């Protein structure tokens, strides 16, 4: 994350981090959705033009975290993966279309004051909220700079934009499975995820029920924090289809 | 590299 | 889950943390 700040305890207790098993190193960020399921991005675990393709035992989720290296003893959980399941139509060739990912845990999470789900938006939810000049908020533990790592988790606040300017900012084909957020350069203020938030969430919080819901998650940008340029994030409502189905076919 | 060593069991 | 998005440490116990008021006032 650049531009962004420390998280406070428990501020974003559905955190996950996609841990590599050897050599011991982040992989990702990701999103816990139940004591059993977690979402990231596709590109987290399939990558072919860098040579990236996880099975599950590959990798490690730690749940519950805060500092990025620590082992955080009485907090954390760290739990083995069960499978792997990629969007059939995920595009890594071109742009990262339909850029999501689901896990599901060998056994169950236990829920604490640090490891809780965030919500995943219904139709009405996403189209009240999903608007240009509306803020959502990620996280990660990510680059705290394009070209040098944070201690603890960051959280940067950022709007959505206007889907002409996504389009305009980029060379690359965006479809409506992708939004984009962040400040344009008029606007003073700036942040952005990076390399190493992939995979994390993009969350708003309902102001009709005050619960919090995970719109997007980390997907591309070119460079970070660039003047310009902008994050740009997989839609999770327009997805949610394809999560249902997984979930409801393999518990 | 920066990373506190994890408990065994988690890596069996 | 039922009580999905509601945090321990500030929902749960009516605590707001130190930047939800900047989503909240974007939300027009
Ligand atoms: C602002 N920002 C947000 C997220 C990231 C992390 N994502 C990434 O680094 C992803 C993974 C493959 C290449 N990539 C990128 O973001 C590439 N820089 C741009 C790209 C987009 C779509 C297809 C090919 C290349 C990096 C920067
Ligand atoms: C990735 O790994 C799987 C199994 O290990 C393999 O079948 C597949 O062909 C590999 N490449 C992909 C999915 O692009
Ligand atoms: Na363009
Ligand atoms: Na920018």
């Amino acid at each position: 994350i650049v531009e962004g700040s420390d998280a406070e305890i428990g501020m974003s207790p559905w955190q996950v981090m996609l841990f590599r098993k050897s050599p011991q190193e982040l992989l990702c960020g990701a999103s816990l959705i139940s004591d059993r399921w977690v979402l990231t991005a596709a590109h987290c675990l399939l990558y072919p033009p860098w040579d990236k393709n996880f099975t599950e035992n590959d990798l490690l989720v730690r749940i519950g975290k805060h500092s990025r290296t620590r082992y955080e003893r009485n907090i954390e959980k760290i739990s083995m993966l069960e499978k792997i399941y990629i969007h059939p139509r995920y595009n890594w060739r071109e742009n990262l279309d339909r850029d999501i990912a689901l896990m599901k845990l060998k056994k169950p999470v236990a829920f604490s004051d640090y490891i809780h789900p965030v919500c995943l938006p219904d139709r009405e939810t996403a189209a009240s909220l999903l608007q240009a000049g509306y803020k959502g908020r990620v996280t990660g533990w990510g680059n705290l700079k394009e070209t040098g790592q944070p201690s603890v988790l960051q959280v940067v606040n950022l709007p959505i934009v206007e889907r002409p300017v996504c389009k305009d900012s980029t060379r690359i084909r965006i479809t409506d499975n992708m939004f984009c957020a962040g400040y344009k350069p008029d606007e003073g203020k700036r942040g952005d995820a990076c390399e190493g938030d992939s995979g994390g969430p993009f969350v708003m919080k309902s102001p009709f029920n005050n619960r919090w819901y995970q719109m997007g998650i980390v997907s591309w940008g070119e460079g970070c924090d660039r003047d310009g340029k902008y994050g740009f994030y997989t839609h999770v409502f327009r997805l949610k289809k394809w999560i249902q189905k997984v979930i409801d076919q393999f518990g | 590299g920066d990373f506190e060593e994890i408990p065994e069991e988690y890596l069996q | 889950e039922a009580d999905c998005g509601l945090r321990p440490l500030f929902e749960k116990k009516s605590l707001e943390d130190k930047t939800e008021r900047e989503l909240l006032e974007s939300y027009i």
